[PDB]
RNA sequence: AAUAAAUAAGUUUAAUACCUUUUGCAGCAUGGACCAGCGAUUAAAUGCCGGUAAUUAGCAAAGUUAAACUAACGAAAAAUA
RNA sequence: UAAGUCAGACGCAAAGCUACAAGGUUUCGCGUCAAAAGGAAAAAAGUCCGCCAGCGAGGCUAAGGUACAUAAA
RNA sequence: CCUAUGCAGCUUUAGGGCAGGUUAUUAUUCAAUAAACUACCUUUUUUCUGGGACGGACGCUCUUAUUAAAGAAACAAGAGUGAGCAAUGGUUUUUACUAAUUAUAAAAAAGAAAAGCUUAACUGCAAUACAAACAAUUAAAGCAGGGGCAUUGUCGGCAAUAAUGCAUUGAAGAAAUA
RNA sequence: CGUUCUUCAACCAACGGAAUAAAGCUACGCUAGGGAUAACAGGCUUAUUCGCUCACAGAGUUUUAUCGACGAGCGCGGUUGGCACCUC
């Protein structure tokens, strides 16, 4: 008798020199309308996202047979295209944190403490349990 | 609310029942206080009409009209308000035609200070 | 848990810290005989009733049901 | 607490395991033992026990045993005696040329090493020490407490 | 992220692993994480109730982390705010500290140029020196270390005191570590009234078979104060100094080498090494070298005698570095961000007693900087009269006329701007 | 953006710009409409000068004892206390509250604006200069309580505020400009008599 | 809705009660004939968040209960010698 | 504020449904009422002007008016 | 007449029970058990809706009008779906090819078909964002291990937009305790 | 006997699903509420109904005597409807 679907937010978030960090999306899209250009990836359905830190730019081309093909570019802050800026990448995003957290307060807790230790597998932390509960190092050989 | 004896206070000179029943008079108290209100600013725009048509008739008598009186004596710099010059034309005829003379024809003798310089 | 029903629980006295409770069966030394009891699985289902249940779980009181006669 | 009957805080999963016996215990920081010792509260000439600690402050209300954990720099030796200790600790004390031991006490042997005068002034007997412990704690303890503790030089 | 709401930063796996254990401390760890000074004033105030010495100690102590962290400029307000608030509890616990607790918090407040109140001050050396240091016996070496280079730096300057704790630590030298012996030698040094006493050398004598543990920047310092102390070289550290400075020239950072070279030249021990000296100031010229340290060279070097040479204009570069330092402009190139060099840090005010000995020092190394268009010194007092123009108010007649007689040595007399 | 959440977009994006700004050093170090901004100023144009107005009123003596009064022929009209009144000798005028005035105290007012007889008529554009109006302060007193009161049907709201106002209490005594018309004149004392205690 | 603001005392102007309930009530929507007296968020235990103090609390009377605290990276070198 | 609210109404301007009807109904943009006294149009919740701490026989204006009722050519 | 945390009486092949009689089985010299028949006891019998009943509908996708940012309702309108594929997945080579889907201007260094080898339709984690009352739902750089095809690139299922179900209870494989 | 990990299944399609399961009558009816909601009357609307004007085609056959239409506009509030504004 009624009824809808729930509405899917198709369309772009960024616009020309507005600046991204790693793992933004860009634009959601259902088809492929624009293409990833320079510093960006596409997901399997279509969404673009930003790999490093930079400003977005768009740009049209016209193909060999024709066609009219749309990219979308991440340009690095100082046109800096050497493989040494991907270092100072890593070091911003590390800052960026130190920013947020510092604006935030420190009632706003970013890490969890338990008054248990979690458990670690293959070297890495795990929210998974384990069958026992014992306390770390209360135990010796034999 | 009001206590029984500001109630009764206030409804001294009140008809029937409303002067001594506590039910009835409360209720008759509360309107007029707020009748008392409305009153107040009324008066202020009442005066000053009556001010108005009492210098309009005066100017008339003569030959001019009350516009034609306000418009002139900004112009000579005469700052008499309408409480005033409704009362001269009341009471003080002469007064009244003299400050009707300087605006239209301005024939008024000036003074000052060193009659002889 | 989100803000707004976390700070419910803690005020009404909500301040668990383990999944379950520790046994003082299993302290060395301080086991009692007479106080056994083996281990049970904890129930996980919710007293939903509306007329003895719990009454954060039901809007209003319902009435109680006739007794066989 | 009602939502309007939604129930959204029974649509979550539930956990049964059980945490370890040890959180019954009290827990001493070794950084906390040292300081008593630098004021002057604790003897470092003699072997420390846990009848010491209780009388010192160091521990409040003891019902099953006394925890030793964490690291600290040390420059004299330190003879203590615990129910139970972490691996940091252990190696903090040896270091400095200590000696950890993890003594073991039943319900009835630990009142007699806290209160012995609870049972002189009655002309009671102290109570009698435990024989062994159970197999299942290998690995736990190191020796079996004496309710009279034999106290030396350190 | 999907644990936290929008903006929040997800955990960190290090810090998570601190945070969530089975033992207690929670309040301390808080104190001990936090990364600014705003974040660490408000845990103290949510915990007001239950802080303890411990705890003081502790926070005084994380003021020279947070400095650290915040180089290239004075103490910022909020630090300033927050270790005036720490003085409180301290007057507070004052009677409640140990031996280890007030040696740490006179090193924090030290670092941060904080100058305790003197009835507090004595406060806390009566709980060091009581029992004539009986005390002090429970104490590990970096408890002494602390105590002796924290009360130096404050200022305490009572001979009962330094006399009690040099008695009680004498025996204990010959066991310190090569750091910590250089420590208590620096304190030495600065302390007149020891000089000439048996402890002074004792700790010589305890430092001969220890040497070769010395780090770098201990192993400078201690350079410099046997040089002062011992002149004779009685107690042979400086022939052993020397030796491995030789063995060893090419293995220090810059910093150490220029003081360690200053030193012998003032000890008139010159010898042949110019050439190698002047290829690791070239070749780290932007970097590893303060204003300080850049006057330092220069007498080193202009005692030494090296002259200009073409392939190495030093002298020239040094001039450009130190014109660099005193304008403070930065450079936005990803190299000089990620190498972290000195001169981005941003513009720090000189004190003119710097600027007038760099001007004295330039003056006597006898090269031209007006007539030349381009010449080895033309940068620097350029640099010199743009700063100067700034700060007139502090130029008075001596300091007039001491620049003018550095201007006069190199050639600019006619009262006209450096072309540069 | 169907969701009502307030968005945080300007948080995101503040916290990558200050991120670049505190590690990556801006190129440019000057603005030139900072260089050149010039000292702050109150205005653009001349100040309009203020019209000047006579005094109000001043005290000039007291009186010292009882005393009585004739009708004149003459009138004239003052401002007083933001109002104008119409006066003649042993007139009562009432104001608002003057300051700095007792009773039994003579005062002088200055802004006469018109001034009148049988037989000529003077008239100030706007105030006549060397004319003047002398009265006795009377009274300094509270009048009838006025009862103030506020209700709204139905939204339980009442309010109820009595108030009384302050006022003053003249008597006048002479007028000053005008000569009476011949015949007129008042040929024996009038007034009281007044010790002056205002020298200037 | 029986009053109000004024007046030369002749009069003139302004002005559809209250409560409850409603998108909206002079309401042809609800309740009250009037007066006096009586008539409705109180007490205990526990928990949370502010304010004001003590500077651990209770017993006992040189010894015991309750609570609280208890390792995080030992990182500074400011010597015009 | 771990509070109240989850019955809304109309004007101008659009679209769906109805009959390019309804003081109808469903969304949407602005405003007013609700919770807003005072002035103009006859009385005047939603239109036009404009937001009341109190008193006063001072003055200038808005919308709207300027042969009588009714202030002003 | 409609609306309730509604009440009561009555009816039955609506659910459950055996507590009188009858009937069946068994046992001792008025007894015990019950998927039967009669009697009795107790409980249940949605909401939306141009008033209610009658009829119809309830999850999840695509498209139309309210213009060319997103979002936006009615018992408004026009169409799909509660799957399929052991290859129709992954990856290399060749070229007289450039389609089809419920619907649709996707796409040329891309796809489809043909030929070969394969199981990444993995194990343990994850910065940062889209969306969103919450629960859940969506995209994803990167790190370690073992692999596939290439020979230094890609693979954590399928052009994309639907093919789904919380907790509880029950069951299976393995491992750790007691 | 209990715990963890790897996984699946049933009724939940009234599809945020739980008091394990589970149909009706009342005109013999009862209580608590609403004009938040219907039946009679009033109100708004005028599709429909009715009337008039234009239109003069077509029947009558010189006549618009009389009858009378496609189509368009306007009016009425008396027919059949729509809405739920007043009173439970
Ligand atoms: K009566
Ligand atoms: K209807
Ligand atoms: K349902
Ligand atoms: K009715
Ligand atoms: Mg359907
Ligand atoms: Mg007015
Ligand atoms: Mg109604
Ligand atoms: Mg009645
Ligand atoms: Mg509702
Ligand atoms: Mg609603
Ligand atoms: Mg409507
Ligand atoms: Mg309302
Ligand atoms: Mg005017
Ligand atoms: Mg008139
Ligand atoms: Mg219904
Ligand atoms: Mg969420
Ligand atoms: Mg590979
Ligand atoms: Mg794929
Ligand atoms: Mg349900
Ligand atoms: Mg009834
Ligand atoms: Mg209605
Ligand atoms: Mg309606």
């Amino acid at each position: 008798q009624g009824g809808k679907s729930h509405a899917k937010n198709w369309g772009p978030k960024f616009g020309d020199g507005e600046i991204v960090f790693p793992g933004m999306i860009i634009m959601r899209q259902k088809q492929g309308i624009y293409s990833p250009g320079y510093n960006v990836g596409r997901g399997r359905d279509y969404t673009i996202f930003a790999k490093t830190v930079g400003y977005v730019e768009y740009s049209k081309l016209k193909t060999e047979r024709g066609k009219t093909r749309r990219y979308i570019h991440v340009v690095p802050i100082n046109d800096d295209w050497s493989p040494e800026y991907q270092k100072l990448a890593d070091e911003l995003v590390v800052r960026r944190a130190e920013v947020k957290r510092q604006i935030l307060g420190h009632h706003v807790h970013t890490e969890p403490a338990f008054h248990f230790s979690l458990p670690q597998r293959n070297g890495n932390m795990s929210w998974l349990l384990n069958s026992v509960h014992k306390f770390p190092g209360t135990t010796t050989l034999a | 609310t009001f206590s029984r004896e500001q109630v009764f206070t206030f409804a001294k000179n009140f008809t029937g029942r409303a002067r001594n029943v506590y039910k009835v008079a409360l209720r008759r108290v509360e309107r007029g206080l707020q009748h008392s209100y409305v009153g107040r600013k009324e008066k202020k725009r009442t005066i000053r009409s009556l001010w108005i048509q009492r210098i309009n008739a005066g100017c008339r008598e003569h030959g001019f009209a009350y516009s034609a009186l306000i418009n002139g004596l900004n112009q000579e710099n005469i700052q008499l308000n309408r409480k005033v010059l409704s009362e001269l034309a009341m009471h003080e005829p002469d007064s009244f035609k003299a400050v009707l003379d300087q605006v239209r024809f301005m024939k008024g003798q000036e003074i000052y200070a060193n009659v002889e310089p | 848990l989100h803000k707004a029903y976390a700070k419910k629980l803690l005020k009404l006295g909500f301040k668990r810290r383990f999944w379950t409770d520790p046994d003082p069966q299993m302290v060395p030394g301080f086991f009692d005989p007479s106080k056994y009891k083996p281990r049970e699985r904890l129930n996980g289902k919710p007293n939903l009733r509306p007329d003895i249940g719990c009454p954060a779980l039901r809007q209003s009181q319902r009435p109680l049901k006739k007794l066989p006669r | 607490l009602y939502d309007g009957g939604q129930l959204g805080l029974v649509k979550f999963p539930v956990t049964r395991q059980i945490p370890s016996y040890e959180v019954l215990y009290n827990q001493l920081g070794v950084s906390k033992l040292v300081e008593f010792i630098q004021l002057g509260l604790l003897d470092h000439t003699k072997t420390i026990t846990m009848k010491e600690l209780l009388n010192a402050g160091c521990v409040s209300s003891l019902k099953y045993g006394v925890l030793l954990y964490g690291n600290v720099s040390l420059s004299f030796p330190i003879n203590i005696e615990v129910t139970a200790c972490d691996d940091r600790a252990r190696r903090s004390i040896e270091a400095a040329g200590g000696k950890v031991t993890r003594v073991y006490y039943t319900k009835d042997g630990l009142e007699g090493l806290l209160f012995p005068k609870r049972f002189t002034d009655k002309n009671l007997p102290l109570p009698r020490p435990a024989v062994a412990w159970h197999p299942k704690f290998d690995g736990k303890f190191d020796a079996v407490g004496q309710i009279p503790p034999v106290y030396e030089a350190v | 992220g999907t644990i936290f709401n929008t903006g929040v930063p997800g955990p960190r796996p290090e810090v998570a692993q601190k945070l969530s254990t089975e033992y207690q401390g929670h309040i301390l760890r808080m104190i001990s994480l936090a990364e600014s000074a705003s974040e660490l004033d408000e845990v103290l105030w949510s915990s007001k109730k239950h802080l303890r010495p411990v705890h003081i100690a502790r926070s005084c102590l994380k003021l020279e982390y947070l400095r650290t962290k915040e180089k290239g400029r004075e103490v910022s307000e909020p630090i300033k705010n927050l270790a005036s608030e720490l003085e409180n509890y301290v007057e507070l616990y004052s009677t409640k500290f140990t031996i280890g607790q007030v040696s740490q918090l006179v090193r924090g407040l030290s670092s941060i140029r904080r100058n305790i109140q003197p009835d507090l001050l004595l406060k806390l050396a009566a709980v060091v020196v009581a029992d004539d240091g009986r005390q002090v016996q429970l104490a590990n070496e970096m408890d002494c270390r602390d105590l002796f280079f924290g009360f130096f730096s404050q200022g305490f300057d009572n001979e009962l005191f330094w006399k009690r704790l040099s008695e009680s630590v004498l025996p204990r030298l010959p066991y310190f570590n090569a750091d910590v012996v250089s420590t208590v030698l620096r304190v030495v040094s600065g302390l007149r009234f020891l000089h000439n006493t048996e402890f002074a050398h004792a700790t010589m004598t305890a430092l001969v078979p220890k040497v070769g543990d010395l780090s770098p920047a201990r192993l400078a310092d201690a350079f410099f104060s046997a040089s002062l102390l011992d002149p004779t070289d009685v107690s042979g550290l400086n022939a052993k100094l020397e030796e491995r400075f030789l063995r060893e020239f090419t293995s220090f950072p810059i910093k150490d080498t220029v003081t360690m070279f200053q030193t012998v030249t003032v000890r008139r021990h010159s010898t042949p090494e110019l050439a190698a000296q002047v290829a690791p100031l070239v070749a780290a010229q932007a970097h590893q070298l303060p204003v300080r340290h850049l006057r330092r060279a220069l007498e080193g070097m202009v005692t030494a005698g090296w002259k200009d040479t073409a392939e190495i204009p030093l002298y020239a570069i040094l001039a450009k570095q130190a014109a660099r330092l005193v304008l403070g402009k930065q450079s936005a190139a990803t190299s000089a961000i990620l190498g972290k060099h000195v001169d981005n840090q941003g513009y720090q005010r000189t004190p003119v007693q710097l600027l007038r000995q760099l001007a004295r020092i330039f003056a006597n190394t006898g090269l031209k900087a007006g007539p030349g268009a381009n010449q080895p010194l033309a940068p620097y007092f350029a640099a010199l009269q743009r700063e100067l123009e700034g700060r007139l108010a502090e130029l008075d007649e001596q300091v007039t006329d001491d620049f003018a007689e550095s201007f006069k040595k190199v050639g600019i007399a006619e009262g006209a701007r450096v072309q540069i | 953006v169907r969701t009502k959440l307030p968005s945080k977009r300007p948080f995101l994006q503040t916290a990558s710009h200050l991120a670049v700004n505190s590690l990556v050093p801006s190129v440019r170090t000057n603005r030139w409409a900072d260089l050149i901004k010039g000292p702050a100023v109150r205005s653009c144009i001349p100040e309009i000068p203020e019209v000047p107005k006579p005094s109000e009123y001043t005290t000039i003596g007291t009186i010292e004892g009882p005393y009585t009064l004739n009708l004149e022929r003459v009138f004239g009209v003052v401002e007083l206390a933001g109002s104008q009144y119409k006066v003649t000798p042993d007139d009562v005028i009432f104001t608002n509250l003057l300051h700095g005035i007792e009773v039994n105290e003579v005062v002088m007012l200055e802004r006469v604006m018109l001034l009148g007889s049988r037989s000529n008529t003077i008239i100030g554009r706007p105030y006549i200069p060397g004319a003047c109006v002398l009265a006795a302060v009377e009274e300094h007193f509270l009048d009838g309580t006025v009862h103030v009161f506020k209700r709204k049907k139905r939204k339980r709201y009442r309010r109820y505020k009595p108030t009384r106002p302050m006022m003053t209490t003249l008597r006048i005594l002479k007028v000053l400009g005008i000569d009476p018309a011949p015949g007129d004149e008042l040929g024996i004392p009038s007034g009281p008599v007044i010790k002056i205690t205002n020298t200037e």
